[PDB]
RNA sequence: UCGCCCCUGAA
RNA sequence: CUUGAGUCUCGUAGAGGGGGGUAGAAUUCCAGGUGUAGCGGUGAAAUGCGUAGAGAUCUGGAGGAAUACCGGUGGCGAAGGCGGCCCCCUGGACGAAGACUGACGCUCAGGUGCGAAAGCGUGGGGAGCAAACAGGAUUAGAUACCCUGGUAGUCCACGCCGUAAACGAUGUCGACUUGGAGGUUGUGCCCUUGAGGCGUGGCUUCCGGAGCUAACGCGUUAAGUCGACCGCCUGGGGAGUAC
């Protein structure tokens, strides 16, 4: 994709951070992996999974890859414009728009991912097994998938032209 | 010309004939194994429909002692 | 392993190993073992699994045939 | 009623009895609202294997339409005749009087390219008349 | 090899022909030459040759037995075979070939072999 | 079994006319006729499971049609019953 | 083809 | 009213169901013949069987059970399930022109019927195989796998029990949504001048797109996309046990 870490407006942030393992021929190795997001407070948000032998380069590489998995989002107000109740992976995702005068209200991944993405008055919820790692798939289920007033308005405008043409 | 309404063949070197199969010593003996066994269809190359038709005829004639079925004690 | 058809010519070794293929196929080797209906029928469906896959193999093979690596 | 097609195996040395035997059967069939399409034969062909011993056996065929009532009595005879060896009967499918492999064997005999015997051809013609005489 | 010799007291049962019975068993090999009148002339087997185990069915074991049998029919004067190969084990051309190479020739290849239509039920046998 | 002859008789009797070609009346009629003598086809046998299943379906079907008939014309339904032997 | 079991724990 | 459903007509194919006949092969028993010191089994062995003549081999007779090949993701049935051949009685499916009925339909707790195999009762039958059982072997032990025998049973008739990884681990019905190749079975068309060339239905495998799924994969015969109704689940062990 394209950069989401941009001078004078960058909004670096992290999500997960942990270690994972592979069982090698000898002993067992540890790969320092982590999820990140850089925002701008205006959308443009992504995610990356680094692999490293150290925690700093785990976040380095994950923010490289964050820019390579940027998704665009555009909105008005401090809240998302459309509810998306879609589910990606086995973590169940829900997402309402909500009037200003309320917080993010979420302790999971979607506390921080729903901050960087220019939203902070959104109300969201999740069901199913607790697992922050795929709460992050609310990139798919709300930011990537959306509707906007001028999208729906051009449905109503497309139809009129066809009747005239015949 | 047009509207003559049938084919001139139903014979092939691996696909059988149609519309009549019946008991009679002569005809049947060509389509069975020499040991009084019946042919496999995966060798001969016959399709199901040919095989079913032949089978019926074979077995009837066989148990009228026209085709052998004693070859392990003959 | 033989059939009732005779060989009447001088031989010391004669063809009788494709009279084996006109008799035996494991049909004298099923007389010391019991099986269920399930067992041999599933095996028949591995010899028609061979035949459908035969077509599929040819597409894969064609790419290899282009290049020389043998 | 429907077609029927009694093929049976007589004793090969009681083959001279055959015309008379047939006549007894055929007459009853006709009288029961049947019909004799044609009587056919297949002579004393050499058997593939012994059925009730023997080195050869007589064969004979019948093409008849008859109600089941008579087909009963006919079967009874055979299954209590020791001269009659095996027996079989086929039915329906129009009639196999003409244009079948059984007929093909018969056609060769009349032309004198005989499948089995000169005598066997003559018996078929006799039965169709129903003026049969023993061989 | 180690096979015994055999001989018979009759020389009056000949017809100059005899059935070569062979039973090529997975655990043994029998070779018996019966006359063409259907009455025994000679017989021999692998275990009587002296073989033991599953080396009674082997090619070698079949040959030795075919030749033991040959000694038991030579005195009648027989020189034609009506080979009846049967059983599933080896020794099925071992015997044939040995006979040919022993002053006999083949004349007929016939099949007399048990083929069941399942009028009896098989045993389980080995499972170790 | 029902012969094509026996069919045509039932068609001529039942229905509004003759040569109805399958009308509610004739439909029930045909079924009835079969069932009655297939009682004797299970009086010559014990269990004959597939054929038995067949019989049951015909009984069911006969009743279904009758149910519509009382909701179409009472007079018609009553009349048909009298002429038939099955009505349970 | 030659049967053949048994094995306290955190790096 | 006819698009749903159903009937009528004409054909089509099949191991659909039930009943009764019939053929041969194989094993076995019994009888006779031939021939003699082994047979059989096994990784080796041993028990067992043989001079009172076996094994094998040949001839005659008898009986029980099952039908080699056929035979294939081939076919049929609601499912369970169903294989030599023939007759009788009988069910279901599908297609083709038309013709008719006119929502008569769909599903379903209860209820009712059908149930592989084992089992049980009653009566027939008994070859082979085989729980049990008895020797032998392997093993430290071997109440087993292994070997030699072998009883109940398996088999037939009738009734009963109703279970199964009763499986596609996939409720049933209706409706839709890319396709490709094969299999199978109807039917229309095409110098049918090609066993076939082009269609169009029914059923059946394999592949795979989108989509779905946690993934494996499923994938127009869905685990896709919808509706209708019913059944079930709601942590594991305790327990499909107790009461």
């Amino acid at each position: 994709a394209h950069i989401e870490k941009q001078a004078g407006e960058l909004q670096e942030k992290l999500i997960a951070v942990n270690r994972v393992s592979k069982t090698v021929k000898g002993g067992r190795i540890f790969s320092f992996t982590a999820l990140t997001v850089v925002g701008d407070g205006n959308g443009r948000v992504g995610f990356g999974y680094g692999k490293a032998r150290e925690v700093p380069a785990a976040i380095q590489k994950a923010m490289e890859k964050a820019r390579r998995n940027m998704i665009n989002v555009a909105l008005n107000n401090g809240t998302l414009q459309h509810p998306v109740k879609g589910v990606h992976t086995g973590s169940r995702v829900f997402m309402q728009p909500a009037s200003e005068g309320t917080g993010i209200i979420a302790g999971g991944a979607m506390r921080a991912v729903l901050e960087v993405a220019g939203v902070h008055n959104v109300l969201a919820k999740a069901y199913g097994s607790t697992n922050p790692i795929n709460v992050v798939r609310a990139t798919i289920d709300g930011l990537e998938n959306m509707n906007s007033p001028e999208m729906v308005a051009a449905k109503r405008g497309k139809s009129v032209e066809e009747i005239l043409g015949k | 010309a047009r509207y003559f309404r049938r084919r001139k063949f139903c014979r092939f070197t691996a696909e059988g004939v149609q519309e009549i199969d019946y008991k009679d010593i002569a005809t049947l003996k060509n389509y069975i194994t020499e040991s009084g066994k019946i042919v496999p269809s995966r060798i001969t190359g016959t399709r199901a429909k040919y095989q079913r038709q032949l089978a019926r005829a074979i077995k009837r004639a066989r148990y009228l002692s026209l085709l052998p079925y004693t070859d392990r004690h003959q | 392993p033989v059939i009732k058809v005779r060989e009447n010519e001088p031989f010391d070794v004669a063809l009788r190993r494709f009279k084996r293929s006109c008799e035996k196929a494991g049909v004298l080797a099923e007389v010391r073992r019991r099986e269920f209906y399930e067992k041999p029928t599933t095996e028949r469906k591995r010899a028609k699994a061979s035949a459908v896959k035969r077509h599929a193999k040819k597409l894969a093979r064609e790419n290899a045939r282009r290049t020389r690596l043998y | 009623m429907r077609h029927y097609e009694i093929v049976f195996m007589v004793h090969p040395d009681q083959s001279e009895q055959v015309p008379g035997m047939i006549e007894r059967y055929t007459a009853a069939i006709t009288g029961a609202e049947g019909k004799i399409h044609r009587l056919e034969d297949w002579g004393r062909r050499q058997l593939a294997y012994p059925i009730n011993k023997l080195h050869k056996a007589h064969y004979v065929l019948m093409n008849v339409e008859a109600p089941q009532e008579v087909i009963d009595e006919l079967e009874t005879t055979f299954r209590f005749n020791d001269a009659v060896i095996r027996s079989m009967v086929m039915r329906t499918k129009h009639a196999v009087t003409e244009a079948s492999p059984m007929v093909k064997a018969k056609d060769e005999r009349r032309e004198r390219r005989d499948d089995f015997a000169n005598e066997t051809a003559d018996d078929a013609e006799a039965g169709d008349s129903e003026e049969e005489e023993e061989e | 090899a180690k096979a015994p010799i055999r001989a018979r007291k009759r020389v009056r049962k000949q017809v100059s022909d005899g059935v070569a019975h062979i039973h090529a068993s997975f655990n043994n090999t029998i070779v018996t030459i019966t006359d063409r009148q259907g009455n025994a002339l000679g017989w021999a087997t692998a275990g009587g040759s002296g073989f033991r185990g599953s080396r009674k069915s082997t090619p070698f074991a079949a040959q030795v037995a075919a030749e033991r049998c040959a000694d038991a029919v030579k005195e009648y004067g027989i020189k034609n075979l009506e080979v009846m190969v049967k059983g599933p084990g080896p020794g099925r051309e071992s015997t044939i070939r040995a006979l040919n190479a022993a002053g006999f020739r083949i004349t007929n290849i016939t099949d007399v072999t048990p083929i069941p239509h399942n009028g009896c039920r098989p045993p389980k046998k080995r499972r170790v | 079994s029902l012969s094509t002859e026996a069919t045509a008789k039932i068609v001529s009797e039942f229905g509004r006319d003759a040569n109805d070609t399958g009308s509610t009346e004739v439909q029930v009629a045909l079924l009835t006729a079969q069932i009655n003598h297939l009682q004797g086809h299970f009086a010559e046998h014990k269990k004959d499971h597939h054929s038995r299943r067949g019989l049951l379906r015909m009984v069911s079907q006969r009743r279904k049609l009758l149910d519509y008939l009382k909701r179409k014309d009472v007079a018609r339904y009553t009349r048909l019953i009298e002429r038939l032997g099955l009505r349970r």
